[PDB]
């Protein structure tokens, strides 16, 4: 009879089978991901088949419902999670080989390389051919490295990218969507709550209108770097024109970190970096993760259970074991909370133990919320918490007080501009990369992108939002996005430009509570304790809330807002008017090496 | 002149379930309760009505003693006037009860590498409980219109769900357990007391 009653039982059946499997199989991981041996991977498998095994008939036993009739607004979210089949609702038959083509797609560009003049030797991406990719400058080398990828693996992969569209574009009609492209853009939509509504229709309007804002740092950045990079390719940069798309530190061009050696300001006074002076106190890597605790528990924020402590890998094995070293935030379920890196005494490994403690805090605060409400607020809120924390642990005033740097230091207005600088090559210069990749993408699931011009309208975007030309013009045998590691394994995109432009809104209201003078970039919110209790509302909400609710109760403003990451670099702003006045701003298209 | 009985129902070496529960009536006994703060009064020791202390020489006609393994986050639905799934539809106690509970942790002996499935308890049942009373039942619950024939399927649960125990959990969902005193006055001869 009544809907409710059914409904409400039916999720307190799976809210606690699930957690028996769910822990299973995360625990199964990490003891993979501490010992690969043969015998070890082969009881992941089983722990990964009773679980997606197990989330297809309680996709198809929620189904047999209707929205409508339930009047509870928590209640009604767990049942819309549980009830996307995805291909599931199709015929197997034609539907079968989608499968088979993606993960051909991801086999082919594991298995990649670009040989040498002469075939002297072999070499592969990870890590001899990035290792030099962008270290020398050897323009003629550099044309080489970069058509050499092009020309071998983007041409493979042209014929299986269409059916790809083709066929995995009936699939958003059979959830009943419009295009593709709207399927990637559900994650920011909420109905049916007043005044706080969010549409997919209206992603495109925002995100077109902060770029807007943003498009004047770029402008003055791209003069500065072009302006010193004609000191190293004198001949074949013009004083107006795009930069070359293979004098970028990266094969992609999506971060232009590896160029702080040729666009250094001030090459007479270093930047700040205590690497010695913590090798001096014989360091450990204990040392390490518990001054991480001061900074969180000296801002009222809970202290990390006994568990964190024993079963955690903090340190190298030391043994003959083989596990893998990149960092990473392990939250297993039912209480367990682990963290594994191969820690190393440096600087840079000082701030990346504080991003990886800021996710475990995150888990820490909405255990109580049930297991399908158990999240972030959207995609990229779990990035924007644990990247403000290593901006107040490389102040050069928390450093002071830690007893790591001289009571006496000077803060010189030359360090503070060449440090401003580095961190814009990082999060400033990869925002139109991100925009313009993903507007492409979008554009060409939706169908107004015709088949013979696909790649033309690939570089007309190229030259007008970021401004990059290629050497070499192709017409229809290889496919530029086709290189990267996202789009060739059916992944999203827009995740990295929201959590951008969501850390600086929250990093200028919980300063602005600790009471904070002066800019930005100098904040530390150590040993404040109302800002640290702000944090714990948005913390604990998960995703009970919309994503909107979530943000108006940390910075006040219902929407994305950009001035916040037009305050942290003020300073820098006004350095660039006087050292690019006898200089031209923007760049022309219509300049190209065609002949 | 003999030794106080609390040697089985606080010494087990297995213990029993919440929702089929154990019960000891122990009369006609010299006990003392100083042992009590010797054992494990770890976890928590509280009661009301009776004062914990200055109160273990008053003289009552009958004690009993209720045992069981629930979660730790779970310990603070024994109490009156809670609610919750335990309290509700597993182990009720009385607006005036008269004893004190004793809750302590026990992971190293209830944990295993695969979990102790052999702890069981009842998630939904058709009316709440009355005081005092125990339900050991297998039949399967009717969550919609149509009879289920007995046997489970869609809108047809099995009313009894495990309780997974590994040693790796955290301090919420690690075994504890727990041990009820119930004090009784009656219109009786106290026989039972120090
Ligand atoms: C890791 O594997 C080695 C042998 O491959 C074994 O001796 C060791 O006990 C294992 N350690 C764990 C924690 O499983
Ligand atoms: C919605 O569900 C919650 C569950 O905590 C309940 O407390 C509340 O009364 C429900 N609302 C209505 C209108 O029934
Ligand atoms: C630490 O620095 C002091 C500075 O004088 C030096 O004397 C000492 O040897 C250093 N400790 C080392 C290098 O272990
Ligand atoms: C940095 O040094 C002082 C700061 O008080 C100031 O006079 C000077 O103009 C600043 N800028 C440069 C480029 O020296
Ligand atoms: C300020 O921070 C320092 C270093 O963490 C600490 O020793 C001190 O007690 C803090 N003061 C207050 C008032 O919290
Ligand atoms: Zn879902």
């Amino acid at each position: 009879s009544t809907t409710e009653e059914q409904a409400k039982t039916f999720l307190e059946k799976f809210n606690h089978e699930a957690e028996d499997l769910s822990y299973q199989s995360s625990l199964a991981s990490w003891n993979y991901n501490t010992n690969i041996t043969d015998e070890n991977v082969q009881k992941m498998n089983e722990a990964r088949a009773k679980w997606s095994a197990f989330y297809e008939e309680q996709s198809r036993m929620a189904k047999t419902y209707s929205l409508e009739e339930i009047q509870n607004l928590t209640l009604k979210r767990q049942l819309k999670a549980l009830q996307q089949s995805g291909t599931s609702v199709l015929s197997a038959e034609k539907s079968k080989r989608l499968n088979t083509i993606l993960n051909t797609m991801s086999t082919i560009y594991s298995t990649g390389k670009v040989l040498d003049p002469n075939t002297q030797e072999c070499l592969a991406l990870e890590p001899g051919l990035d290792d030099i990719m962008e270290n020398s400058r050897d323009y003629n080398r550099r044309l080489w490295a970069w058509e050499g990828w092009r020309a071998e693996v983007g041409k493979q992969l042209r014929p299986l990218y269409e059916e790809y569209v083709v066929l995995e574009n009936e699939m958003a009609r059979a959830n009943n969507y419009e295009d593709y492209g709207d399927y990637w853009r559900g994650d920011y939509e909420v109905t049916e709550a007043g005044d706080y509504d969010y549409s997919r229709d209206q992603l495109m309007k925002d995100v077109e209108n902060t770029f807007a804002e943003i498009k004047p740092l770029y402008e003055q950045l791209h003069a500065y770097v072009r302006a010193k990079l004609m000191d190293t390719y004198p001949s074949y940069i013009s004083p107006t024109g795009c930069l070359p798309a293979h004098l970028l530190g990266d094969m992609w061009g999506r971060f232009w970190t590896n160029l702080y050696s040729l666009t250094v300001p001030f090459k007479h006074k270093p930047s700040i970096d205590v690497t010695e002076k913590m090798k001096n106190q014989s360091w450990d890597a204990e040392r390490i993760f518990k001054e991480a605790e001061k900074f969180f528990v000296s801002i009222s924020l809970p202290h990390m259970t006994q568990g964190f402590w024993d079963n955690s890998m903090l340190t190298e094995p030391g043994d003959g074991r083989k596990v893998v070293c990149h960092p990473t935030a392990w939250d297993l379920g039912k209480g367990d909370f682990r963290i594994k890196m191969c820690t190393k005494v440096t600087m840079d490994d000082f701030l990346t133990a504080h991003h990886e403690m800021g996710h475990i805090q995150y888990d820490m605060a909405y255990a109580a919320q049930p297991y399908l409400l158990r999240d972030g607020a959207n995609e990229g809120f779990h990035e924007a918490v644990g990247e403000i924390m290593s901006l107040s642990a490389a102040t050069p005033h928390y450093l002071k007080a830690l007893g790591l740097l001289e009571p006496d230091f000077y803060e010189d207005n030359e360090t503070e501009i060449n440090f401003l600088l580095k961190q814009a090559l990082t999060i400033v210069g990869t925002l139109p990369f991100t925009y313009m990749l993903e507007k492409w993408r979008w554009m060409v699931f939706k169908g107004e992108i015709p088949k013979e011009q696909w790649m033309e309208k690939w570089w007309e975007m190229k030259r007008e939002i970021v401004g990059v030309v290629e050497p070499l013009p192709h017409d229809e045998t290889y496919c530029d996005p086709a290189c990267l590691f996202h789009v060739a394994e059916d992944y999203s995109f827009i995740r990295y430009y929201t959590r951008t432009i969501y850390q600086f809104q929250f990093h200028e209201a919980l300063c602005k509570t600790a009471n904070h003078e002066g800019a930005l970039f100098k904040c530390d919110i150590s040993n404040s304790t109302e800002a640290g209790q702000r944090l714990l509302q948005m913390l604990s909400l998960g995703k009970s809330e919309p994503w909107t609710l979530a943000l108006e109760s940390i910075v006040g403003i219902k929407t994305m807002d950009v001035k916040p990451l037009l305050n942290y670099f003020e300073p820098l702003f006004t350095w660039l008017k006087e050292q690019n006045r006898n200089s031209f701003v923007g760049w022309s298209t219509e300049w190209t090496p065609y002949s | 002149t003999n030794l106080c009985p609390f040697d089985e129902v606080f010494n087990a070496t297995r213990f029993a379930s919440v929702y089929a529960w154990n019960r000891k009536r122990i009369s006609n006994c010299v006990a003392d309760y100083s042992v009590l703060y010797n054992f494990a009064p770890f976890f928590a020791f509280k009661c009301y009505g009776v004062s914990p202390t200055k109160l273990n020489d008053l003289c009552f006609t009958n004690v009993y003693a209720d045992s069981f393994v629930i979660r730790g986050n779970e310990v603070s639905q024994i109490a009156p006037g809670q609610t919750g799934n335990i309290a509700d539809y597993n182990y009720k106690l009385p607006d005036d009860f008269t004893g004190c509970v004793i809750a302590w942790n026990s992971n190293k002996l209830d944990s295993k590498v695969g979990g102790n499935y052999n702890y069981r308890y009842r998630l939904f049942r058709k009316s709440n409980l009355k005081p005092f009373e125990r339900d050991i039942s297998t039949e399967i619950y009717q969550a919609g219109n149509k009879p289920c024939n007995g046997v489970a399927g869609v809108n047809c649960y099995f009313p009894l769900q495990s309780y997974g125990f590994r040693p790796t959990y955290g301090v919420g969902h690690q075994p504890y357990r727990v041990v009820v005193l119930s004090f009784e006055l009656l219109h009786a001869p106290a026989t039972v007391c120090g």
